[PDB]
């Protein structure tokens, strides 16, 4: 299905970890702040539902 | 005499927050993808808002 | 994309589908978004509004 993914690469040119952007609302923060490590407090993101 | 006098002083003004995806490209799946061309922009309007 | 359209196209029609986001397609102005009754009122031979 046509869906949007945010891929890691790493110092190798493989990938090593990934992540859907409609699973999931926390998913869907890392891929509005486009991070894999997020901090406490509140936020606020996109409609990648 | 006694004499009582006011001032008035600001302090706060309204918080408000922008959506940069339903702004530009409103439901419009084409030009979101000619919107990640122009990488790490609405997340420099963001970080300010905040 | 003025008047009332009256030589057009040959594409099928389709059945109405109410409150859902799909794609309409309405004398050639395609979007995308939800669907709704309505309760305004047009003048004569104008076909959507803005
Ligand atoms: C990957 O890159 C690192 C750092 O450049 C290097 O040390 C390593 O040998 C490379 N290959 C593998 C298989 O990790």
């Amino acid at each position: 299905k046509p869906t949007t993914f945010m891929l890691k690469y790493d110092e190798n040119g493989t990938i090593t970890d990934a992540v859907d952007c409609s699973q999931n609302p926390l998913a869907e923060l890392k891929c509005s702040v486009k991070s894999f490590e997020i901090d406490k407090g509140i936020y606020q993101t996109s409609n990648f539902r | 005499s006694i004499s009582i006098t006011t001032e008035v002083m600001p302090v706060s003004m309204a918080k408000t927050s922008v959506d940069c995806n339903m702004y530009i490209c409103g439901d419009s799946t084409e030009c979101a993808n000619l919107l990640l061309q122009y990488g790490s922009f609405c997340t420099q309007l963001n970080r300010a808002l905040s | 994309l003025n008047a009332p359209a009256t030589v057009c196209g040959p594409k099928l029609s389709t059945d109405l589908i109410k409150n859902q986001c799909v794609n309409f397609n309405f004398n050639g102005l395609t979007g995308t978004g939800v669907l709704t009754p309505s309760s305004k009122r047009f003048q004569p031979f104008q076909q959507f509004g803005r």
